[PDB]
This record gives structure tokens, C-alpha cells and sequence, in this order.
């Protein structure tokens, strides 16, 4: 369908622009090239030059300071004479290829193992599994099945996950929304 | 001592070793018969049997050394000890975040904090020998982990008791995290020690993992240290911290540890600054004695940690000294202050529990006065020793205040408060700057003559150098105020001429810092002849700066020659890689980077107008912008969140932007030489080439941002709320002096003369003016949010948010300086016995006043409806502060 | 230090034996003095 | 004469090396002061 997949592309692009769907830098550049392929048709190297448009409509504010739009214009060379519907199909497929799609994601601050340092991380919850995602590389660091996790506890500032004897050590984070996280965990009553 | 258990374990090693000699005993005597008879058929049968008894003992003895495994079994028991204590931290984090664990009402908090403090101290004393005994002795590895792992099991048991009865929920969970951080740091220390095993055959990549675990444990030292004693300093508990004085004493009783790598003159300079810091800290507690005794908690705990820094710095002082009689004379003087401060802390801790008591306050007065005379003896022996640049430390601390005195004067003309005082003109005071400069070259000439010699001529030339610039800076203020507030730009170039001279003078004494009575063949002592030659070109620029102002045809021509001369002094050390101590935000660098776009509009239009006064207005704006920009290009570069590959990109773009602007500064000199408009059009073309480097400096600042946001908060919102918030705080500070009764009590009143009434009317005239000055400042920013001069767009919000952050700071720093002056005026009536404290409190309250007036006049005018009320009341602050300054020179002299 | 003399005395098991097969008495006698010195460092290491 | 004197002068530096390890590890500053002139008088005896 060229209409419903286009609406899903618009939804995924908006979730990219507000940042609810985490993506890596190269995937953000490829999605910005796909967005320029949608908004301006096929790519012409004479048309796209330096200082063409601002990246606030194509990237969030944590990606406009990367100085990579020419790389996105290099991604324009990866676009070429691609049509609009094929760009939508590749956008939806590359969105569904990453594990961040459809997964409840929360930006948290954790303590390093051994080092007394605060590091931002991402927590991704599904109906059956939770995952830890790196801030820079957007890589799934570790996965945890729902059946293996024993208990969970929240606070107005922090959150922790008790795994029992299946995993050595608990999982401690500083969450301002861990109460809704525990509410979603309790919503997974389907065993 | 020998153990029979390991003796029985080592006994099968001697079984194969002694029977090896038994197989070798019968071997050679059978080989002795083979020397006589070469061919015997039973001889070769028993000779192979002799060698088989050797080789069977070979294979058993070789594998016994690998089956020994020294220190391997005992570290595995430490793993289960760490796995047990981490599971204790797991369920305690579960219960305390749910508040379900019942505490123990029998046990106490401060009793548990005394146990946990002493536990880490015995741990930390073992860690530094553990790294050396790791690589050296493999049997010591299993020996030390038996000691270490047994400590954490009651330490976690002591941690869960105090955290259960801990009231504060952020504090009840933060103690669990650092103990978890301490456990995993020892766990990775267990991983590095077991994998290496103390093998010198093993490569140094494991040794770097060991030294990483050293700093991992050292991280666990200070995290567990500062969290607990400050929690004990929250109460009036004096225990452990008083023992830390003794724990600093017993290391001094250990004696000289070894030969220091640093020089004797290097550690002497570190001692005199730390000894100056503790003397004003306890004198601050005299002010907080009767007024606010609850603040005295972490003050002595700061003095507790600083005395450990004092004992550690004084530890290699005796060996580095040439005479052991002088070096042993130092170390007992430290314990003399250690005995006095130990009585100072435990009397204040009971006074923390008993705030209404006044006899312990008087008892705290004399022992504070005793250690003040005792700290004079710890430096008089340093004065007796010719080694150490003791005068140069007092020189650099003094001229930094003269720089801070000039910091008030450079903000006098930019705010416009430096009006013409009487009939003073530039012709009246031009010679007093130069007659002081005539002796200044002779003081500069004898500095390289006193490079090798006694300490008496060195300290005399050092003290006369401070007496020269203080005589010079006073007549600088006479000449700067002589120009008048109508032409403020020539006042800025007059003070900044001698300000960069003072910065060159401060670097001049630093050449004699490393060269005290030493030879001159070193290039740093040639830099003593070179930076003075730079100062020779600066003191003759000071001759030329007087020649610059007195005429108008070469007014901005001769001023820009000293401007480009100052930048090359800065750019020489800017290209040199120097990590600064201060950490600056990149958003402050963005404010200085975007300011060049407004500075290029000032620089080109001044040369197009061909007015020498506008060139000085450019050269004052160009030097002020280019000074802090290269500082923001260096301080923000060495931030840990900034990536180290992108900082040299900004350092390359920041260097060529200054190189592109110095060429622009060289071409506007040609605009002053040639009035042709064709040279003026090139200034428009050169402005974008600097702006091309500005845009690359912007994009280098975009890729260096370690913070998640480009701005922390909204700029206009928090600047407005902190404006009116500090407006009532000065009014709260104004009623504090009226709340303070005159000291009728003879105990608290150290001085009860009539100049305290002169201080109190000067402090009330400070308080009454600053109450109306902050309401003139309240109407100032309210006009800035009504007329809209600073802007509200998000693109310029990075250019104004640093100003909006400074508008919060300088209003609160005025609110802090009016609090510290009221803290000084509280100590003034009761008698503080400190002349320089009342001088510094009255100078910083004028320094913050001109700082807020500068922060108000940024993107604003000088003749607004509220700025003229800021001008009249701001002049009322300075005339009340300077009257308090001259009264402070006689206060407690 | 054990692995030094393990290959020296392991060769000396064949070194002093093969010279006695050939009757090379100066070659056998010097091989004993090297093997005795190798046993000196062997015993001093094993005692330590 | 000359070969044996090099063995003696080698061991005098071992005594100077031993006094430096002694004086850095001595609790008593009086014997540490004697340890300074110990290796000094070794050099005063050997170099003469």
C-alpha cells in the first residue's frame, strides 16, 4: 500500500524528530537522505550545495551539531534516481530492521561498573524482554527475559531490578519515570 | 615465624629433591667405573636406570611447582567473600528503597560511622603496599587478600545498620552505591592480581591494568572518605577527624620516607600557601563563633583534610633540606599546630551541641590566638632558610590583588562610573607613571643581576618590585580618572597597558621562582633575560602609551602598536600546549565567537571613519575579545566531556582566526597610514575570512559539546527570578546590620573603639545604597524584558544565555559580597583582629558592584532610566566602600 | 632457573653417557664438571 | 694486582649501594647520618 506505508513513514519520521525512536548516526544520516528523497524527489548534485537547508526539520537538536549534512548529501549520492515509494519502503524496512521500533524506550542515567561515573543509557522494554542500549553506538548491550527477572522496585528518583540468583548483581538506575516502567511491567501479566 | 602446615606442604618438594641427589650419587660412581672400563653389558643397563631415576624425579619436581599455585586458592575465597557482600548490598538496596527493613534502635549512627571510617583507613593503608607486593611476592598475594576480604563482611554489616536508620532517602542510598563501587574496584583488583599472579615474565599490559585498578581503588578512597566525615560533620561529632590529626602525626613520627623527586624550593612554596589558608579559615570561625555556631561543622573537617595535606607536603621537607637540624626544626612545628587544632575542633564540636554556651567560645579564642603565633614560627624558620622563594609567593599573591585592583578599574570606564575627579588631566599625571617606570627598568635590570646570589638581595628586590607596581597602580588610577567619563575608551587603553605589564611582571617573577641564587646558562634564566626584554618592550610601550594619549594624530596609531604587541605575548603561550586548571563551558566560547560578528562591525567602521578615538574603541574591544577567547579555546578544550580529537581542531581554527585577525589588525594599521577607501574595502573582504574561521570555530564548538543540550535552561526566565530574589536578599542583608547590637559584652568584643561606629555607618551606607542599587538593577532588566534589547531568539540564546547566567551570578555575587561584608561588619564590631580581611571584603564588594554594572550594560545603554539610578547609587557604593577601605587600613592594625 | 638446568642436565644424561660409549675421557670429564655446576645451581634454587 | 683490585672496587660500590638502601630504610636518623659518611669514607678510602 502506497498510502498506509506512507502514513507509517510519517509516524516514524515524527518519532525520529522528537527522538522517541533512537537511531545511530549513520542510520540518522540514511533516514535524513531518505527524507530529502521524499521532500525533493530524486537527487541532483548541482542542486544540493553547502548551506542549503537547516537540519532541524531533518534531525533532532542532538544531531544538528554533528556537521555531517554533506555526508547526508553523500547519502544523497546513495539515493540517486530512487523513486518516492521505494524510498518509503526502504525507510520503513530500515526502521523495522533496528530493534528500537515499537519498543518502550527510556533515557536513564546509570552508574558505571567499578567507576564512580554517571553515564546515560537507554532502557528498551517489550512485552517479553528488556534491553540495555548504548548512548553513542545505539547497540543493545544486554538482554533480559521477563521470566528470569524476579522483582523490580521504584522510587521518586531511582529504580532497580532484582534478578535473583540467575544474574549476579542487580540493576540500578536513576529514573524519574520508573513508576510507569513498573506499571508497564505489571501490565505484562500474561504468562 | 614458621608454620608446620606449610612445612608439611613443602615437604614433598624435598622428597623429589633429595632423591634427585640419591639418583645423582650412584650415577657418578658408576660413571667412575665406566672411565676405567668403557664396555660393560650390565653397566649400560644400570646407567640408563640411573638416568631414569633422575628423569622420574624430574617430571614430578617440575609439575610440583605448577601445582603449587601460590596465592591462587586464597583469592578464590575472596571472590565468594565479594559475592556474598554484594548480595548483601543487593537486598539492602531492595529494602531501603521500599523502607521495609527495621533498623536497630540499640546501635547508634555516629558509633557506626566511627567503625566504618576506621575500616577504610586500615584498607587504604594496605593498598599502596599491595601494588608493590603484587609483582614482587606471589605468596604475599594470597596473604593480603586474606586480610582484605575479611574486612568487607562486617563493613557491609555496619553499612546496612546505619542506612536502615538513615532519615534522608537520597543519603540512605548513596552510601550503598560507593560501597558497591568499592567492592567492584576490589573485584577488578582481584581480577588483575589473579591473572597476573605477580609474574615478571608477564607483560606490562597487565601492569597498566594494575595501575588502573590502583586509581580505581583510589577513587574508592575519596568517595568513601568525603561522604562519611561530612555526614559526621553534619553532627557535632569529633572522632576520627581528631584521630586524623594523630594519623597525620604518626606518619611524621615515621621520619624521612625517602628522597623526593621534586626540589626543596618546590615543596616550600606549596607549604606557605596552605599555611596561609588555614590561618584565615580559623579566623573565619571566630566570626562564626558567636553568630552561627552550626556552620562550624565541615569547617574544621576541611581543616582536618588540609592538615593531612600539610603533613604529606612536609613529609619530604626534611630530606630535601640541606641541614637535618633545620629539617627536624620544621616537623615538630607541624605537630605544635596539630596539638592546637585538635583542641580547636573538639571544643567546637561540643559547642556545636551546645550553641548557647559562651565560655567554650572564649576558650576557643585563646587557642586560636595561640596557633596564630605558632604558625608564625613555622614560616620564620623558612625565613631563616635562604632556600625557597618565600618573598615571590607573597609577591605573586599581592600583584594578583593589584590585578584585581585593576579589575575594578577596567570596569570603571566600561560602566562609565570613572568620572573626572577635580581638575586632574592627563598632563598632570603622565610623569608619575613614567617616573615610577624609570625605577621599574632599574628594578627589572637588577633581577637578572640577582639571579645568582644571596636570598637577602633577592627578597629585597622582590619586595621593592611589589612596592614599585603599587606606587605605579595608584598613579594609574590618578591618570585614568583624569580623562573623565565622557571619553571612556582612552581610560581602558591606559589601564590595560599597565595591566598586561603586570601580567608580564607576574611572569617575570615566575622566572626567578625556578631560579633562586642559580646560574644563568639555563634557557629559563635566559627567559628571565627574555621576558624582561618583553617587559622592556612593554615598559617602553608604557612610554609610548603616554605618548599615545597626549596627541590625537597618532592616538589610535600608537595604541594599536601596543595592542598587537600584547597579542603576540598571549599567542606564544596559546600555541604552546598548556592544560589549564579552570574548566570553561563551550557555551561561553560560543558567546565570544559570536561576539566577533559584532566586533567586525566596530573594527571596520572605525577604520572607515578614520577616527583615532574609534580605533581605541576598536582596540579596547578587540583586545578584550581576543584575550578571553584564547582562554576559552584552552579551558574548554581540556574538559573531560570534550573529545580529545576535536579540541585540536578548535585549537587549529582558534589559532588561525587570531592569525586572520592579526593580519586584519595589521591592515587597519595601513588604513591609519593610508586614508584611501580602497584599503577600507579590503577590511570588508578580510572580515568574512575571519568569519570563515569563526564558522569553522562554531562547527568545532558544535562537535565538542559533551552536554546533552546546547543550553541548560531558558535564559530570560531564571535571570528574571534571581533578579528580584537577590533584591530582597540585599534588603535582608541591610537589616542584619541594624539587627546587630553594639558589643556591650567584654568577652565577644575584641575591639570597642569609636571607629566601629565609623565602619557601621559606612556599612549601613553600603547596605542602604545596594538596597536601592538592586532596585535600580531590578528596573534595569525589567526594561530589558520590556524594550527587548538583549533578544529572545533561540539562535542568539547561546550568545545571551551566558550573559543571562552571568546576570544571575553577578547579582548573587553582589548578594554574596554584601553578605560577606556584613559577615565582616559582624566581625568588625566584635573585633576580627585582621586588617587585610576588612580590606578584601570592602574591595570585593566594589569589585562585584562594577561586575554587575558591566553585566547590566552588556547589550544596553549607559543613560537609561534605571541605569542612571544604577550610576548614582553605584557611585554611592564606591564612595562608601573607599571610605570603608581607608577605615579598614586602620582597623586592627 | 629450573628450566635452565633441566635442559643442561637432560643433555648431560646423554652427554656423559655417549662419551663413555666412545671412551672420550677428557670429553666425559669436562661434561661431569659442567653437570656438577648445573646441579649446584639446581640445589641452590630448589632450597630457595 | 690490577685484576683483583677491580673485584675489590666493584664490592666497594656494592657497599655504597647497600648504605643507600640502608639509609633510605633506617628509622634512626643518627645511624642514617652515619650511613651517609659510611659510603663517603668508603669513597674516601677507595679513591685514595
Amino acid at each position: 500500500d502506497p498510502v498506509q506505508l506512507n502514513l507509517l513513514y510519517v509516524q516514524a519520521r515524527d518519532d525520529i524528530l522528537n527522538g522517541s525512536h533512537p537511531v545511530s548516526f549513520d542510520k540518522a544520516c540514511e533516514f535524513a537522505g531518505f527524507q530529502c528523497q521524499i521532500q525533493f524527489g530524486p537527487h541532483n548534485e548541482q542542486k544540493h550545495k553547502a548551506g542549503f537547508l537547516d537540519l532541524k526539520d531533518f534531525l533532532p537538536k542532538e544531531y544538528v551539531k554533528q556537521k555531517g549534512e554533506r555526508k547526508i548529501f553523500q547519502a544523497h549520492k546513495n539515493c540517486g534516481q530512487m523513486s518516492e515509494i521505494e524510498a518509503k519502503v526502504r525507510y520503513v524496512k530500515l526502521a523495522r530492521s533496528l530493534k528500537t521500533y515499537g519498543v518502550s524506550f527510556f533515557l536513564v542515567k546509570e552508574k558505571m561498573k567499578g567507576k564512580n561515573k554517571l553515564v546515560p543509557r537507554l532502557l528498551g522494554i517489550t512485552k517479553e524482554c528488556v534491553m540495555r542500549v548504548d548512548e553513542k553506538t545505539k547497540e543493545v548491550i544486554q538482554e533480559w527475559n521477563l521470566t528470569n527477572i524476579k522483582r523490580w522496585a521504584a522510587s521518586p528518583k531511582s529504580f532497580t531490578l532484582d534478578f535473583g540468583d540467575y544474574q549476579d548483581g542487580y540493576y540500578s538506575v536513576q529514573t524519574t519515570e520508573g513508576e510507569q516502567i513498573a506499571q508497564l511491567i505489571a501490565g505484562y501479566i500474561d504468562i | 615465624q614458621i608454620s608446620p602446615e606449610g612445612r608439611a606442604a613443602m615437604e614433598p618438594i624435598v622428597i623429589s629433591a633429595k632423591t634427585m641427589l640419591e639418583s645423582a650419587g650412584g650415577l657418578i660412581q658408576t660413571a667412575r667405573a665406566l672411565a676405567v672400563n668403557p664396555r660393560d653389558p650390565p653397566s649400560w643397563s644400570v646407567l640408563a636406570g640411573h638416568s631414569r631415576t633422575v628423569s622420574d624425579s624430574i617430571k614430578k619436581l617440575i609439575t610440583s611447582m605448577r601445582d603449587k599455585a601460590p596465592g591462587q586458592l586464597e583469592c578464590e575465597t575472596a571472590i565468594a567473600a565479594l559475592n556474598s557482600c554484594l548480595r548483601d548490598l543487593d537486598q539492602a538496596s531492595l529494602a531501603a528503597v521500599s523502607q521495609q527493613l527495621a533498623p536497630r534502635e540499640g546501635i547508634s549512627q555516629e558509633a557506626l560511622h566511627t567503625q566504618m571510617l576506621t575500616a577504610v583507613q586500615e584498607i587504604s593503608h594496605l593498598i599502596e603496599p599491595l601494588a608493590n607486593a603484587a609483582r614482587a611476592e606471589a605468596s604475599q598475594l594470597g596473604h593480603k587478600v586474606s586480610q582484605m576480604a575479611q574486612y568487607f563482611e562486617p563493613l557491609t554489616l555496619a553499612a546496612v545498620g546505619a542506612a536502615s536508620k538513615t532519615l534522608s532517602h537520597p543519603q540512605q542510598m548513596a552510601l550503598l552505591d560507593q560501597t558497591k563501587t568499592l567492592a567492584e574496584s576490589a573485584l577488578q583488583l582481584l581480577y588483575t592480581a589473579k591473572e597476573a599472579g605477580g609474574n615478571p615474565k608477564q607483560a606490562a599490559h597487565t601492569q597498566e591494568a594494575l595501575e588502573e585498578a590502583v586509581q580505581m581503588m583510589t577513587e574508592a578512597v575519596e568517595d568513601l572518605t568525603t561522604t562519611l566525615n561530612e555526614a559526621a560533620s553534619a553532627a557535632g561529632v569529633v572522632g576520627g577527624m581528631v584521630d586524623s590529626i594523630t594519623q597525620a602525626i604518626n606518619q611524621l613520627d615515621e621520619g624521612p620516607m625517602g628522597e623526593p623527586e621534586g626540589s626543596f624550593v618546590d615543596y616550600q612554596t606549596t607549604m606557605v600557601r596552605t599555611a596561609k589558608a588555614i590561618a584565615v579559615t580559623v579566623q573565619e570561625m571566630v566570626t562564626k563563633s558567636n553568630t552561627s555556631p552550626e556552620e562550624l561543622g565541615p569547617l574544621a573537617n576541611q581543616l582536618t583534610s588540609d592538615y593531612g595535606r600539610l603533613a604529606s607536603e612536609a613529609k619530604p621537607a626534611a630530606v630535601a633540606a640541606e641541614n637535618e637540624e633545620i629539617g627536624s626544626h620544621i616537623k615538630h612545628r607541624v605537630q605544635e599546630l596539630g596539638h592546637g587544632c585538635a583542641a580547636l575542633v573538639t571544643k567546637a564540636g561540643a559547642l556545636q551541641c551546645s550553641p548557647s554556651d559562651a565560655y567554650t567560645k572564649k576558650e576557643l579564642i585563646e587557642c586560636a590566638r595561640r596557633v596564630s603565633e605558632k604558625v608564625s614560627h613555622v614560616l620564620a624558620a623558612l625565613q631563616a632558610g635562604n632556600r625557597g622563594t618565600q618573598a615571590c609567593i607573597t609577591a605573586a599573591s599581592a600583584v594578583s590583588g593589584i590585578i584585581a585592583d585593576l579589575d575594578t578599574t577596567i570596569m570603571f570606564a566600561t560602566a562609565g562610573t570613572l568620572n573626572r575627579e577635580g581638575t586632574e588631566t592627563f598632563a598632570d599625571h603622565r610623569e608619575g607613571i613614567l617616573k615610577t617606570a624609570k625605577v621599574l627598568v632599574e628594578d627589572t635590570k637588577v633581577l637578572v643581576q640577582n639571579a645568582a646570589g644571596s636570598q637577602e638581595k633577592l627578597a629585597q628586590a622582590a619586595q621593592s618590585s611589589v612596592a614599585t607596581i603599587t606606587r605605579l597602580a595608584d598613579v594609574v588610577k590618578l591618570g585614568a580618572a583624569s580623562l573623565g567619563a565622557e571619553d571612556p575608551e582612552t581610560q581602558v587603553v591606559l589601564i590595560n597597558a599597565v595591566k598586561d605589564v603586570a601580567k608580564a611582571l607576574g611572569d617575570l617573577i615566575s622566572a626567578t621562582k625556578a631560579a633562586a641564587g642559580k646560574v644563568g646558562d639555563d634557557p629559563a634564566v635566559w627567559q628571565l633575560k627574555n621576558s624582561a626584554k618583553v617587559m622592556v618592550t612593554n615598559v617602553t610601550s608604557l612610554l609610548k602609551t603616554v605618548k599615545a594619549v597626549e596627541d590625537e594624530a597618532t592616538k589610535g596609531t600608537r595604541a594599536l602598536e601596543a595592542t598587537t604587541e600584547h597579542i603576540r605575548q598571549e599567542l606564544a603561550v596559546f600555541c604552546s600546549p598548556e592544560p589549564p586548571a579552570k574548566t570553561s563551558t563551550p557555551e561561553d566560547f560560543i558567546r565570544m565567537t559570536k561576539g566577533i560578528t559584532m566586533a567586525t562591525a566596530k573594527a571596520v567602521a572605525a577604520g572607515n571613519s578614520c577616527r583615532q578615538e574609534d580605533v581605541i574603541a576598536t582596540a579596547n574591544l578587540s583586545r578584550r575579545a581576543i584575550a578571553d577567547m584564547l582562554r576559552a579555546c584552552k579551558e574548554a578544550a581540556y574538559h573531560p566531556e570534550v573529545a580529545p580529537d576535536v579540541r585540536l581542531r578548535a585549537l587549529h581554527y582558534g589559532r588561525e582566526c587570531a592569525n586572520g585577525y592579526l593580519e586584519l589588525l595589521d591592515h587597519v594599521l595601513l588604513t591609519l597610514q593610508k586614508p584611501s577607501p580602497e584599503l577600507k574595502q579590503q577590511l570588508t573582504g578580510h572580515s568574512k575570512r575571519v568569519a570563515g574561521s569563526v564558522t569553522e570555530l562554531i562547527q568545532a564548538a558544535e562537535a565538542m559539546k559533551g552536554t546533552e543540550w546546547v543550553d541548560p535552561e531558558d535564559p530570560t526566565v531564571i535571570a528574571e527570578n534571581e533578579l528580584l530574589g537577590a533584591a530582597a536578599a540585599i534588603e535582608a542583608a541591610a537589616k542584619k546590620l541594624e539587627q546587630l547590637k553594639p558589643r556591650a559584652k567584654p568577652k565577644e568584643a575584641d575591639e570597642s573603639l569609636n571607629f566601629e561606629e565609623q565602619i557601621l555607618e559606612a556599612a549601613k551606607s553600603i547596605a542602604a545604597a545596594t538596597s536601592a542599587l538592586v532596585k535600580a538593577a531590578s528596573a534595569a532588566q525589567r526594561e530589558l524584558v520590556a524594550q527587548g534589547k538583549v533578544g529572545a531568539i533561540p539562535a542568539n540564546a547561546l550568545d545571551d544565555g551566558q550573559w543571562s547566567q552571568g546576570l544571575i551570578s553577578a547579582a548573587r555575587m553582589v548578594a554574596a559580597a554584601t553578605n560577606n561584608l556584613c559577615e565582616a561588619a559582624n566581625a568588625a564590631v566584635q573585633g576580627h583582629a585582621s586588617q587585610e580581611k576588612l580590606i578584601s571584603s570592602a574591595k570585593q564588594v566594589a569589585a562585584s558592584t562594577a561586575q554587575l554594572l558591566v553585566a547590566c550594560k552588556v547589550k544596553a545603554d549607559q543613560d537609561s532610566e534605571a541605569m542612571k539610578r544604577l550610576q548614582a547609587a553605584g557611585n554611592a557604593v564606591k564612595r562608601a566602600s573607599d571610605n570603608l577601605v581607608k577605615a579598614a587600613q586602620k582597623a586592627a592594625a | 632457573s629450573v628450566m635452565e638446568n633441566s635442559k643442561v642436565l637432560g643433555e648431560a644424561m646423554t652427554g656423559i653417557s655417549q662419551n663413555a660409549k666412545n671412551g672420550n675421557l677428557p670429553e666425559f670429564g669436562d661434561a661431569i664438571s659442567t653437570a656438577s655446576k648445573a646441579l649446584c645451581g639446581f640445589t641452590e634454587a630448589a632450597a630457595q | 694486582v690490577l685484576s683483583a683490585a677491580t673485584i675489590v672496587a666493584k664490592h666497594t660500590s656494592a657497599l655504597c649501594n647497600s648504605c643507600r638502601l640502608a639509609s633510605a630504610r633506617t628509622t634512626n636518623p643518627t645511624a642514617k647520618r652515619q650511613f651517609v659518611q659510611s659510603a663517603k669514607e668508603v669513597a674516601n678510602s677507595t679513591a685514595n
